This record gives C-alpha cells, structure tokens and sequence, in this order.
RNA sequence: GUGGGCCCCUCCUGGUAAGCAGGACGGGCGAGGCGGGACGAUCCGGACGCCGGGCCAGGGUGCGCCGCCGGGGCCGGAACGGCGUCGGCCG
RNA sequence: ACCCCCCCCUCCGGCCCCGCCGCCCGCGCCCCAGCCCCGUGCCCCCUGCCCGAGGCGGCCCCCGCCCGGGAGGACCACCC
C-alpha cells in the first residue's frame, strides 16, 4: 500500500491541541504532555478524531500508527478517570514494614526477611503512594501518565530482591496486582 | 500536513534531463519511480520521466483520465493556472534565469563591472 | 615462554618520571570545593618543619582493641609564624579552564615580599611597584580595581607571603603563595572579605581547627644518583655473578627491539 | 603590472602540473576557473590570454587556454615560461579585453624548435 | 583572499573534512566553528567503540613517541582533516596552517560572516532511520573535561545577539529605504536586461 | 535499450525433405546481432537444428506506440546457484521493449540474474481487473495520489554548484 | 655458450596435506623497459632509437591522488540454526 | 558489573595575569525547524579589478652571571 492508517474517537470532555507531533491533552484530572518527535508520522486532527498516517512503509514502518494511536488513548483515560496500580506485600515469618513519606512523595520500607538496610523510593512527580484504608498490607499508585505509575511500581519491586537462594521457595517481595483506572 | 501532491493534472518543473529547465504536466503514474509527463504549450514531448526530475508545483490542472496531445493542448489553455504559477515569484525568478543562461564572454565582463558598482553604492548609502 | 612463577612488578609507575622537581618548593595544584551558602574560611596555610616528638593520648574508640586505653603515638610539629596578605586575584571558568581577571596589589608592600622580586637585593635597583605605589597611594584605584572582580570571577584567591625574620632560617626573601577563599553567598562577599584582609596579619589558628585533617605537600629528601636494588627495590643477584649483583640482570626480550619504559634503571633518588 | 594595471578580469587558479601518479608533465598548467562548472560550458573560456604573478620579480607572466580538462570545468594552459613548483595555489587572471603582447605568451618550444624549416641569416 | 567560516551544526564530519581539505590546497584560509555539533552517523554506542579502539593503539616501549589520541571536538575535527592531506611535506604544511578549529562561536569570530554546504548537512545526507550522534557527547564520554563550560558561554551568547537583532532589524527599514538614490537606480535597471 | 524483433529460421533443405518448415519467434534484444544468437539458442533445443544447419531468413524490427501506460505479465526462467526457477512478474510500462527492460533490472538487483541466465516464457497485456501482485495494483486506480517520495534530491543536486550559501535550504512539501 | 631451472593455464601420479615431490600440449620469467593489480622476477594490458602533437588498452574516477554523472533494484570460512528484510513456487 | 573512561595524584611544550616600560596588521554577526518545509526551490560571485575612520578582533617586543655555603650534588644544575 502507499499508506497505513489507523483512527481514534476524541472523547467531548477533554481539550486537544497536537502541533508537530507534540500531542498536549487536558480534562479535570490534569494536563499531558507527549513528544512523538522522534518517528515519522502524518498526524491529522479535524472534525472531532485523530488519524496517524505513514505514507511509503516498508517494514517496521507499518509498526507505528497502532503504537502512537494507543499511547493518545491512555491519554484519555488518565486527564479523564486516571490510573490505580495496587500492590501486595507478601512475606512468611518477617513482617514487612512501609512508611508513606514526603507527604505521599517517598515511601521508605523496612525489615524486608529481617534485614538492617533501609529502602527508600521516591515517586515519579504527578504520582502519590498511599497505604491502603480498607485492606491490609497493601498499597495505592495513582496518577494520570500511566508510564509514571508503572516506571514507580517496578522500581519497587525492583528494590526488594532476595540474594543467593532459591527463589522459587523463598518468595517475599512486594507484586502488582491491579493494572487499571481509578474509580471515583 | 502536506500540500503538493503526485497526482494527475499536477505541474511540474523539470529539473534535470534533457528537458531541464521546462514546465510540463503529469497524465499518467506508472510507479513510486515514474511518470508519464506531457507539456506541449512549452515545448516538451509525451515521454516517461522519473520522479527525483519533476519538482512539485502548487498547481493541479483539470484534466480528463486519458487524454490525447491535443485534447490536453486544449484543456491547458482553458485553464488560468500556466499563467499564474509565472506571476509568482517562483515564476518571476525562473524568468530572470533564461536572461542569464545566454551569455557571452564579452557581457560577463560587462555584469562584473556593474556587480561592482552595485557592491559601491550600498556602502556610500549605508554610512548613513 | 611463559614467566614459570606469578609475582607482581615492582614499584609504582604513576610516579614518573624519577626527576628533581623542578617547581621550587610545593605547589598546591588543587583547593578543596566551594560549596555555595557556606560559611567564608581559608584553606591553606603555609610553614616549616621543625622536629618530632611523640605523646600519650587516651583512646576513645569504639569497637576496638584500644577501646578505653591509653595509647603512644607519634607527632611532628611545624612552625607556622603569621602570613601577610598583600594582593587579591580573581579568575573566571571559561571554554578554556580557569583565566584571570586582573591581581590587585595594596598599596604598600613590605620589605620581605620586595627581596623575593630580585636576585641579589643590596646590588640591584629598586624598580619594583615604583609607578604602582604612586598612582594607587590614593586609594580609590583599588577600589575600581575591585570593581572587575566583583563582575566577573567565580573563584577569589588571596596572595600572602612568609616573614622569615621570625624563624631560625637563613633566607631574607618571603615565600609567596594563593589562598582561596571558600564558603560565602556570593561572589560578591568575598571581596569585601578579602579587602578586609590586606596588609594585615593572619593567624593558623584562624585556617585550621583541632581535630580536623589536613594534606601536607613538599619536597623529599634527596639522596642523588642511586642504582636499582635502592631506587626501585628489585631483588639482590646472587653472591657468584661475575660482574656484580646489584643489577637489573634482563632488561627485555629480544622483541620488541628497544628497552621498555616500564622497566627498572639507575638514576636520581630522592 | 604597470601594463596590466588597468585589466578588469575573471579569477582563476593554478591547482598543479599535468599529471599521472607516476609521471608529471611540467610544460601544461591545470587551472580553476571561477564559475565553471562543466566540460560545456568552458567554450567561452577556450583560447583566451592568462596570467599569473610570479612574486619573486614582480612582473607577469603571460600564457593561453588550450584545452579541457575532466568533465567538471578544469582547463589546461601553457605559459610563456614553464611553472615552478612555489606558484602552486596561487591566483591566475582572465582578462575580459584584448592585449597585444606580441608573441610574449606562447611556449618556448613553439617559439624556437617549432621547425619553420627556416634558417639563420647572419645579417 | 577573504577567511571562509563555516558553521559546523548540522554536518557530517567526513563529508565536511573532504570539502575542507580541497580548498585549503587552493590557498584559502578556512575558520570552522562549533565542532561540538558536528554529526557522526551510526548508533552512539557503536561510534563509542569505535574511538576507544583508536586510543589503545600506542608505542610499546615509550608513549610520548607514540600516536596522541586528541579528546576535544575541535581537535578531532582537526586530526581527521589531516588525514585528507599531505601534511608532511611543505605544501601539505602549509595547507594545515591556514585552518581554524573553535568549539562554540569565540569573540574572534563573532562577526564574521557564516556560510553552510548542504550537500554534506545530516537532514540531506542520512535516511530518516539511520541514527547518528553528536562529535561533542563522543567527546565527553573519552575525556573531554569542559561540556558545561561551552553551554554556559553558548547561551550567554545567544541572548546578547537576540538583543542585537531588534536593533538590526530597524537598520534594514532605514538601510532599504534607499530607492531615491538614483544613481543606483540607473545601476539596478541595467542589471535587470541581462538577469 | 531493449529492442523487439521478429525472426524466421529453417533447416537447410536436403533431398529427403524438400521445402522444410519455417519457425518463428519474437525477441528482445540490445541489437540484431544479439537476437539473432538468441534465436539459435532456442531453435537448437527445441528444435534441435544447430546453427550450422540452418538459415535465417528475416530480423524484422517492431517499433511501438507509446502514449499509454497498461499493464504486462512475464512468464520467465532463470538459473541461480542451487537449479533452476520459474518466476511470473508484473510491470507497468508504456511499450513492451519498455517493460522488459524493467524485468531485467529488477531480476539484475533482487536476484543477481544477467542476461544470459533467463530464458523469457511468455509477454502479455494484463487488463486492470486481472492484475495479481500489489505494487501493479495500486496504480491500476481512479485517483490515485501520494505526496513526493524522495523531495530531498532536489535540493542536494543544486548543491553540487552552490557548494556555499548563506542558510541550509528547506524542502519544499 | 648451455647440459642446477622455475612459474602460469589446462590434464594427471604418490601423499592427510604442503609455498611438498614427480610427469604432459601451449605460453611466460630467466634474458622484457612502460601503466595498472597499495605493496611482489612470473597476474591484467602492452614488448622498448631521440622528440612534438593526437587517439586511447588494462584499471579506475569523495579527500590524500590525475579522472563522473544520469537511471532501475537491494541493503578468510563449514555442517547447522534465524517470526531480520525484500522477492518467488506449490497446495 | 574486580572491567572501561574521568577526578584525585606525577611530569608538563606552550600560554595567561602582574611588576619595570613602544610597534604593526584585518574590516564580515539573527536564531531554529525538515512527516509545516509558513510560502521557500536564494544570495555572494572585483582582495584591487581601486578597496584603505572609530569601535571590534589580532600581532611583536620586555627581564645576567662569576663568587661562597647548603636542606642540593658525578660534572652541571637546584635552593639560599
Ligand atoms: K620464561
Ligand atoms: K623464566
Ligand atoms: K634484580
Ligand atoms: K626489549
Ligand atoms: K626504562
Ligand atoms: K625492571
Ligand atoms: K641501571
Ligand atoms: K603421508
Ligand atoms: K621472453
Ligand atoms: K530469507
Ligand atoms: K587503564
Ligand atoms: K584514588
Ligand atoms: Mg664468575
Ligand atoms: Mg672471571
Ligand atoms: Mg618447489
Ligand atoms: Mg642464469
Ligand atoms: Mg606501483
Ligand atoms: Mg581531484
């Protein structure tokens, strides 16, 4: 084909202003900002939706206007509802302890498997950590750019690591269980 | 956001080739490579060039889908848009470049001169 | 063939060349870093080593084998008469490192720091800061003098020098050196602490505090020219080598076809 | 150049001798000439009287175009007196008018060993 | 004889280098200035080891009779323009001291008139995936000790020539004004029959 | 370059077989010297009368309209280095001499094949309902637009002269 | 005078093989300048008195370094693996 | 990431500032984008061929030993 194409539907509640692939949204939530400056895309916006175009494609080329039309979409999602990653703090015989801190920017963690050394993970800004009000041993991530949420999580999870044993039987650590939107 | 597009009915000016230097119009689009182009008010043979010779006007002819050398002869003179694309200043540029392509050795010794006094004068005006 | 048995080279490489030093005395080559909001202190100083003795100190450790107990430890001492302060430099970071702005002398200048400026001091003419002293007399010159430096440096170095008529040395001519100022707001409150300090005296109780580390820098003892087994420590040849056994016995394979910088010669010690 | 002193002309510059990577051909002169770009357009160019500067007298030396060179606009020229090697990189003129050297600008073995079949008259 | 000064943003280092060296062996003078923005086509890691490969490259017994390895990108740019010329002699000599090399835009070229060779421009010359990376983060990265140093005096720059604009951009509506002049435009009608 | 010819070939005639048959083929080729090797090629295969043999009775050389651009289908033969293929491709041209020479560029660059490894079946006109490969079929259309493929080889030509000016030009889209 | 030869192309014999050893038609170096193959007695051209002009073989034409543009495609080494990319054949 | 590069640390042609106190040379400043490229696809094209202030950038020049001690040392040098 000469070009590839694909089309989204622009929700009425949010204001969008794309202008050399520099998509910029807002709803109540918030505002986004996302440069796609670095790919080589026909972006149109008229009469209420969003079309992404690449004229010529020839290989991995047909590989980007499904990408760039699913990145706009969590775009809406986030200025509109927001995300909600929740976490679980699993352990056997050592209780994990967490202290949200920075007024909600930093958490620090402590005694993971009786350990001395101290955690401390600051957020991605725009997200907030929260403890969880209704069930126990449990954590909140909530933002609006959903990258942020999940770059934070993992950084969590990747900062509670058991050295030299088999970790198939020794399972502590802190895991993502909920990947969705809030619900207000 | 493009606004020029291959199509048929578009000018286009030729930039290289044996027919450098010419206007002429697109009838038919063989491939991403090529072109059947025709322009018989200016001077140019129904032939096949390739596309890296055709620079894109911001003119489109209307045309029908197959036409003949002299049906398009016809259909070219209907329309304004030969005429205005030489009012711009693209088309004003292009024909000051057919003054200079003529030259002899005697007159560009002539325009080296007058290059000369051209450079003198607007120092003895920009020093107030 | 493969060297049969692992041992290591002798000798540390990141001290060549084995050359006199050719500075004059020590120079310091770095100042410690400037942190902005800190308070205004110096950071040199500049003395003369004059013995050592030894003293009994009461260890306070914790976790070691000298925990509560008492403890003999060597000292060197060094003596350190007051420095004068005579001139202030500036300099600004540029695309080319560090570049100076101007140096702004006082207005007068002592008889110690004037011999360090001539060979001999009783033969020769004195021409030293003779128009200088004249036009900066008046002294609204060094205060548009410092008017620069307040505009365009980033770091401030004082200049002070030894009085050597207070010591047990030989030498009539004081000992010159940069002090930078640290700490501060701005750049523009060093300048009127380093104003402050012109032609007057400065104390090493008022640069360094008990307890706190130092660097000292200077000039080895010198011991001329000296073979291998002092200057680098290699290994003795055994008693029955005909020519002598304090060498270097190969001093490189056959290729490469030159001698190895890395490998150990004969020459200056000290 | 108290005879050129007036002489309007085209710049122009001496690049190297007629050359192979084995052998070098010190009787012809490869010239730059400023806007010319094309084996064609070097017509306007072709028989026409150069000269260069040889800063050590101070005086001219006077020479003519032949022939092409390439198909990218380079010349060949052959002087009055062969090139030295020191005068490379350095400007040639192009003059616009006419000057009547006389026979001051052409090789020396056309001037002499041409073979007109002619003699020596001894007056 | 005027000095040519090019700005190298934008250019492609080998492509620029050859340009350069052809017309030093003509007698020009030749400034080249922000060497720190000059382009190098190929992943930035690959162009990495690439230049670290050179720098193991030394005399055995003696490192000072050895090849010197340059880490500012001026020197760079200056180290692959000799290889385009035969520096050894006495007209390859010369050639190399007609040429200037600046990171940034220094004062002793701040007014000179700038000019670009777009058939060796990274926008013209490389396919839209190709990547490519900056001669000054190569730099950086093998020991160049004063990045920072070229932004600070880069940006001080820029704004005082911001300032300067405005202030030409009046020039002009005074400078252009001049159409009552006619003894130019007895100049201008005559260079009109033959452009 | 590529030419199209018209040969005619018979045995030579003996006593046993007076008046023997005449063959004929069409062929493309850069000249008539060419086509004439060509046609002894095959006439020796299939036919298995060497070019001792046999005489050529005609070279005739076809030249065609252009001035419309349709669609041809090429039904060819080639030898790599594991055997032998057979291979059907589809070009838009203006003449047929034309399309062929667009067969033996692409067959050159995608396949290293040369002219002396493909052995050409068959050459048709392929109306534009028929049309079985994709890239063809694009432009077998009403209406069919797209904006430049390659703008930037304007600009980077003028710059061969223009070696230095004063702002990097745009490209114009 | 010579009766130590050697190399290339095709064709062979012993040997795991060899810039190993032994044979065959024709050619070369030996005893052959010049250009090219970065570099080489033998490969690609061309075989030689001393010069001036012209044409051009072999190989090539970003800068070193004499000479280039236009157009159509694609983007040392074995068995054996590859949802890298472009193109085909059979169902 | 014991690896690699830089700091610290050793040497260091050259250069800069300051003390005592003249020469010469040149004449030219928007910036930023290339799948908005904001209306382009130019200018320059005479470094003498008739050009030759002030400011703004460059260039040159400018500084003793012997003698005796030493913490320095083959001789020299080095520090006084
Ligand atoms: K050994
Ligand atoms: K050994
Ligand atoms: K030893
Ligand atoms: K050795
Ligand atoms: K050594
Ligand atoms: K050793
Ligand atoms: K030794
Ligand atoms: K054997
Ligand atoms: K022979
Ligand atoms: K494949
Ligand atoms: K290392
Ligand atoms: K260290
Ligand atoms: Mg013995
Ligand atoms: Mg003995
Ligand atoms: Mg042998
Ligand atoms: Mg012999
Ligand atoms: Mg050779
Ligand atoms: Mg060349």
């Amino acid at each position: 084909p000469l070009c590839s194409s694909m089309t989204i539907k622009v929700p009425t509640d949010v204001e969008c202003t794309i202008n050399k692939r520099v998509v910029t949204v807002k709803g109540k939530k918030g505002t986004l900002v996302r440069d796609f400056s670095h790919a080589p895309l026909d972006i149109t916006h008229a009469n209420d939706t969003i079309s992404v175009a690449v004229w010529f494609p020839r290989g991995k080329r047909n590989a980007l206007p499904r990408t760039i039309c699913s990145h706009i979409e969590n775009m809406f999602k986030g200025v509109t509802y927001g995300f909600e990653y929740k976490m679980r703090l699993a352990y056997a015989h050592f209780p994990i302890a967490a202290t949200v801190v920075d007024n909600n920017k930093a958490i620090e963690i402590r005694n993971f498997m009786h350990q001395i050394k101290t955690r401390r993970i600051e957020c991605l800004p725009g997200v907030t950590i929260a403890m969880s009000t209704n069930v126990k041993d449990e954590l909140i991530l909530r933002g609006i750019s959903i990258e942020d949420v999940s770059h934070t999580a993992a950084r969590i999870h990747e900062s509670l690591k058991v050295p030299n044993k088999d970790l198939r039987k020794f399972l502590d650590g802190c895991y993502v269980s909920s990947r969705g939107l809030q619900e207000q | 956001s493009y606004h020029r597009f291959v199509e048929a009915g578009r000018l286009v000016y030729l930039g290289d080739g044996p027919d450098k230097g010419k206007l002429a119009v697109i009838v038919d689009i063989l491939s991403t490579a090529a072109v059947l182009i025709d322009g018989p008010t200016t001077g140019v043979k129904r032939q096949v060039v390739s596309l890296r010779w055709a620079m894109l006007t911001d003119q489109v002819i209307n045309i029908s889908e197959k036409p003949t050398t002299e049906q398009l002869k016809k259909e070219i003179e209907a329309s304004p848009a030969i005429d205005t694309f030489m009012n711009s200043v693209w088309g004003k540029k292009i024909q000051q470049q057919r003054l200079r392509a003529k030259a002899t050795f005697e007159d560009m010794g002539k325009i080296a001169k007058l290059r000369r006094e051209r450079k003198m004068a607007m120092k003895r005006i920009a020093m107030s | 063939s493969h060297r049969k048995f692992s041992c290591c080279r002798k000798g540390n490489l990141g001290y060549l060349p084995r050359k006199r030093c050719t500075r004059g005395r020590g120079r310091c080559k770095t100042f410690p870093p400037d942190v902005q909001g800190a308070p205004i202190h110096l950071t040199a100083f500049l003395g003369y080593k004059a013995g050592c003795t030894h003293v009994m100190r009461f260890i306070d450790h914790r976790g070691s084998n000298l925990h509560n107990r008492q403890a003999i430890d060597q000292a060197t001492i060094i003596d350190a008469p007051p420095m004068i302060c005579t001139a202030i430099i500036g300099y600004a970071k540029t695309p080319k490192g560090l570049r100076a702005v101007t140096t702004v002398w006082a207005a007068h200048i002592a008889e110690p720091a004037m011999r360090r400026f001539y060979r001999n001091y009783f033969h020769a003419e004195k021409t030293a800061f003779s128009t200088y002293m004249k036009k900066a007399a008046d002294g609204t010159y060094i205060k548009e003098q410092l008017g620069r430096l307040k505009q365009h440096a980033d770091v401030i170095r004082i200049v002070a020098h030894t009085q050597p008529a207070l010591t047990p040395l030989k030498q009539k001519k004081a000992d010159i050196m940069e002090i930078q100022v640290n700490g501060g707001a701005n750049v523009a409150e060093k300048v009127d602490y380093a104003y402050a300090l012109m032609e007057k005296p400065i104390s090493i109780k008022d640069v360094f505090s008990v307890g706190a580390q130092i660097d000292t820098i200077s000039i080895t003892r010198g011991r001329g020219f000296e073979g291998v087994v002092t200057r680098w420590g290699v290994t003795r040849l055994p008693r029955k080598t005909r020519r002598g056994n304090r060498k270097v016995a190969c001093i490189g394979a056959w290729h490469p076809a030159n001698v190895q910088y890395t490998v150990a010669r004969a020459g200056q010690m000290g | 150049m108290e005879e050129i002193k007036g002489k309007t002309f085209l710049p122009a510059i001496f690049v190297g001798y007629q050359r192979s990577r084995a052998k070098q051909r010190e009787n012809v002169a490869l010239v730059k000439v400023s806007g010319i770009y094309t084996r064609a357009e070097t017509d306007k160019v072709l028989g026409r009287l150069i000269a260069i500067i040889h800063s050590k007298s101070g005086k001219p030396i006077f020479g003519k175009i032949c022939r092409p060179h390439g198909n990218s606009g380079m010349v060949r020229a052959r002087f009055y007196t062969n090139l030295p090697g020191q005068l490379m990189g350095h400007k040639v003129r192009v003059f616009y008018d006419n000057i009547d050297v006389g026979d001051r600008a052409t090789p020396k073995y056309e001037r002499l060993y041409g073979n007109p079949n002619a003699t020596v008259t001894y007056e | 004889m005027s000095r040519i000064v090019i700005d190298c943003k934008g250019h492609i280092l080998g492509r620029l280098s050859a340009i350069v060296a052809k017309e030093l062996l003509h007698g020009h003078e030749v400034a080249l200035v922000r060497c720190e923005k000059a382009i190098i086509s190929g992943a930035f890691r690959d162009v990495k080891a690439h230049y670290l490969k050179k720098m193991h490259k030394r005399t055995n017994f003696n490192h000072l009779r050895g090849p010197f390895h340059f880490r500012a990108p001026a020197e760079i740019v200056r180290r692959t323009i000799r290889g385009m010329i035969p520096y050894k002699t006495v007209r390859g000599s010369d050639a190399m001291s007609r040429l200037r090399v600046y990171d940034g835009i220094p004062p002793c070229c701040a007014r000179y008139k700038r000019v670009v060779c777009p058939s060796a421009m990274a926008y013209l010359c490389l396919r839209p995936e190709r990547r490519r990376c900056e001669v000054g983060r190569v730099a950086h990265e093998i020991g160049w000790q004063h990045a920072a140093d070229v932004e600070r005096y880069e940006k001080r720059r820029l704004e005082e020539c911001d300032k300067w604009y405005q202030d030409k951009i009046q020039i002009d509506k005074k400078i252009a004004e001049a159409a009552e002049k006619d003894a130019e435009l007895q100049r201008i009608n005559a260079e009109l029959a033959k452009y | 370059m590529m030419q199209k010819y018209i040969v005619y070939g018979r045995r030579l005639p003996s006593e046993k077989f007076p008046e023997p048959e005449v063959f004929r083929m069409t062929i493309y080729a850069p000249n008539e010297i060419v086509a004439k090797s060509r046609f002894w090629y095959h006439l020796k295969s299939l036919k298995k009368i060497k070019r001792t043999h046999g005489e050529i009775l005609d070279c005739q050389h076809i030249e065609e309209n252009g001035d419309f651009v349709k669609n041809f289908g090429v039904l060819l033969r080639y030898r790599s280095r594991v055997g032998q293929h057979n291979m059907y491709r589809e070009v838009r041209e203006t003449t047929s001499a034309r399309a062929m020479d667009k067969v033996y560029s692409e067959m050159a660059g995608q396949c290293r094949a040369r002219y002396h490894d493909i052995q050409i079946i068959n050459v048709k006109e392929v109306a534009d309902e028929d049309v079985r490969r994709e890239k063809v079929a694009m432009f077998t259309q009403k209406g069919v637009r797209f904006p430049h493929p390659c703008p930037y080889v304007h600009v980077k030509r003028a710059a061969r002269t223009a070696r230095f000016q004063d702002r990097a030009p745009h490209v114009p889209q």
